[PDB]
RNA sequence: UCUCCAGGCAUACGCGUAUAACAACUCGGAUAACCAUUGUUAGUUAAUCAGAAUAGGCAAUAAUCACACUAUAAAUCACCUAUAACUUCUCUGUUAACCCAACACCGGAAUGCCUAAAGGAAAGAUCCAAAAAGAUAAAAGGAAAAGAA
RNA sequence: AACUGU
């Protein structure tokens, strides 16, 4: 359930860490597919320990460790938290971009934070109801 | 430099488009 | 995407200069604008960053 | 439950900032070296390339360079402010004039070259001797006082900073590294402090000179040695203060050459270079016996005077050390600034004829009269 | 900015422009990036750092904090007398990540300081095959702890 | 002899 890296099993969690640390501070980071998908569920977790409260004494034991810069717990507890409470879930957003042309060919994903103040990604769009074959889907959807 | 003299460097060294593949030459 | 990127490092660019310090990361939220767009009440209590560019069309 | 971590940068990061912290964690111990001898071992147990300064100088506007390794500010003139028949010592002093010239009996110098030089110190010497004697019953201070004899004057420290260009440590930001080691012909080492010449943060128009150039542009070499900063005598000296210093000029920086050089102005800069120097050198390290360094800079400044003669003038310096902070961490918050005060150089006598000096000038007789029964209040 | 590593700095010797900026991206780096390659231009500042007169007379007693104290292994020109000369600061070295090992070698390389404030990055990407190598852990057992002959 | 994944 978990992917074999870094050197060692802290390396992991220390390179999940600077990952974390990274993507709190910008709320859009781009990586190497793996990582982000690895880190995802870390990222979606940690909103949990915001919505949890700031008074609570585990969650900063837990944001100190990940978050090597200081000032970004004060953030997570006054803008994550406040930001995902409507949120039940799905707090980051990650995409498939195109592998790096740095002669490896590393497969490549951004992963954000929803309800950021960046830019909105290219999200992809399903097919529009107006098409011929929806129009006819909903014409058998109107008889039903 | 002495007398209190001082030395700076001088500043030294301060067819037509339409028709295409006709020479403009021909009028035909 | 390549255009988004840019526009972020922009975006980044100015947020960087504003905190004006390392370490000095926001505790309340955060909110972009572009000129021909004023802060707002509801931009209060928000880190408001000024872009000289004007809202790009994409950009909602 | 308000727990929030403090917003500092990482110590084990590879930055500017995590390495500030590491800075810090120095600095922080050099704060916490409770006594003076382990506050200078810490200063001076490495050993690094740093600049070797000769307090007598023929540089350009030295008194200006060292100056602006110092943070001294030299205020033209003498500092802001019992009879022992003054013409008496002018007697005794021709007497010794004549003594060691015209009656001393002594095997000729070999070189015939360091007879001119030799002659100046034998007089200087004499006259200082019998001074302290004929100024004794006077001030019973000079009884007790310390009179050191060519003894070394070291002090270390760090001003302006460097980024290195090449070379396997290239980028990294290196501070300049000085040293200036001083031997007066004669100093005067007391056990208590002389009476401040001005109080403490004293601030005047004049400003301290500023370099264009790297102190290496100018001739000036670094060199890895031991740090050292010393009073003139160790911290098991009783005498850990002192009056007054006492300079002898070689025939190269002498006026007649000097002038000959073309170097007439800077005949007062090198009177100039070489009293700052000692006397800030000196001045420092009794505050550093006294415990005070650059971050714990001295709460009463260190006052003393020095003399500086060329064998035929004699000129008097004045030093006030307001400053042991000139690091630019202990640097960064200090309104206070050193002052110094010195006088032009006089002559002392005009000429010897026969077995009778001609054209003594008690004025600057009467200086060293005015330096010698000065005691502290 | 973060994670992590922990011999660093001078001189000697050697090397001889490998230094630095700019411009290149072909060749050289035992592949690239980036340059150490290619081209151009610059550089290393010294009275203080370093290198570059004569004839006679006459000298018992180590050091070891040198005193005591002993010892054996036996360990210290000067200064006098004469003669002669009679006012001097030039020349040269100074760069570098450097040298000897066919190499950007893995080792060889004198001395002083000091042990992180100095100096650094194990991760070309992805996968998590088997087998193989190293390391850690063992239910019950203990050669199928360091003691004896 | 013990010791331990030998």
């Amino acid at each position: 359930v978990y992917r074999r890296l870094g050197l060692g099993p802290e390396s992991r969690i220390h390179l999940l860490r600077n990952l974390l640390t990274g993507l709190v501070r910008h709320e859009r980071i781009e990586a190497t597919w793996a990582r982000a998908d690895e880190m995802r569920g870390y990222a979606e977790k940690l909103i949990d320990y915001g919505k949890l409260g700031d008074t609570n004494e585990r969650a900063m034991r837990m944001a100190d460790f990940w978050l090597t810069e200081k000032d970004l717990i004060p953030k997570l507890f006054k803008v994550l938290a406040p930001r995902f409470q409507g949120q039940n879930g799905n707090y980051t957003r990650m995409l498939q971009i195109p592998n790096r042309k740095e002669q490896d060919r590393a497969k490549m994903a951004v992963i954000e934070y929803k309800g950021n103040y960046l830019p909105p990604l290219p999200l992809p769009h399903r097919d529009s109801n107006l098409t011929l074959l929806n129009q006819l889907l909903l014409g058998l959807q109107q008889d039903l | 430099l002495a007398h209190g003299q001082t030395f700076t460097f001088p500043d030294l060294f301060p067819s037509d488009l339409r028709c295409p593949g006709i020479p403009s030459w021909f009028g035909l | 995407y390549e255009k988004v990127r840019q526009e972020t490092t922009k975006i980044r660019q100015q947020i960087g200069a504003q905190e004006g310090g390392p370490f000095r990361a926001p505790s309340v939220e955060t909110m972009v604008l572009y000129t021909g767009e004023k802060p707002s009440e509801k931009d209060q209590g928000k880190r408001i960053v000024e872009r000289n560019i004007k809202r790009p069309s994409w950009f909602t | 439950v308000a727990r929030y971590p403090p917003i500092v940068a990482s110590m084990t990061a590879d930055s500017k900032a995590a390495r500030q912290r590491r800075v810090q964690r120095w600095q922080a111990t050099v704060h916490a070296a409770p006594s003076v001898d382990e506050k200078i071992r810490i200063l001076t147990k490495m050993q690094f390339k740093k600049y070797v300064v000769h307090p007598q100088i023929s540089a350009l506007n030295a008194d200006r360079w060292y100056q602006s390794f110092t943070k001294t500010v030299f205020v033209s003139g003498l500092p802001p402010a019992p009879s022992l028949d003054l013409a008496a010592l002018r007697a005794a002093v021709c007497d010794c004039i004549l003594q060691e010239q015209v009656y001393v009996r002594r095997r000729r110098p070999r070189s015939l070259f360091d007879r001119r030089q030799a002659l100046a110190s034998s007089i200087l010497d004499q006259v200082v001797r019998t001074l302290v004697n004929l100024l004794a019953p006077l001030n019973p201070v000079l009884s007790t006082a310390a009179l050191d004899c060519k003894r070394s004057v070291d002090f270390y420290w760090l001003r302006g900073e460097e980024r290195i260009p090449a070379g396997h440590r290239k980028g990294h930001i290196d501070a300049l590294r000085y040293q200036i080691n001083d031997k007066p012909h004669n100093q005067i080492r007391i056990s208590k402090q002389l009476p401040e010449f001005v109080p403490l943060d004293y601030s005047i128009p004049t400003e301290i000179p500023v370099m264009k150039c790297k102190p290496d542009k100018l001739p000036l070499f670094r060199r890895q040695y031991e740090n050292s900063i010393f009073t003139g005598s160790k911290t098991a000296d009783p005498c850990c203060y002192g009056h007054t210093q006492f300079h002898l000029i070689p025939d190269r920086l002498k006026r007649e050459r000097l002038i000959r050089q073309n170097q007439a102005e800077q005949v007062e800069a090198v009177f100039r270079a070489n009293a700052i120097a000692s006397l800030f050198a000196w001045t420092g390290a009794q505050a550093m016996y006294q415990g005070f360094w650059s971050e714990a800079d001295v709460t009463r400044p260190f006052v003393s005077q020095a003399v500086i003669t060329d064998g035929k003038y004699f000129s008097f310096f004045c030093y006030q050390l307001n400053t042991l902070a000139l690091t630019v961490q202990a640097d960064q918050n200090n309104p206070r600034k050193n002052l110094c005060w010195g006088s032009q150089s006089q002559p002392l006598y005009e000429t010897v004829e026969d077995n009778d000096v001609k054209g003594f000038d008690d004025g600057t007789l009467l200086q060293i009269v005015h330096f010698l029964l000065n005691k502290p209040r």
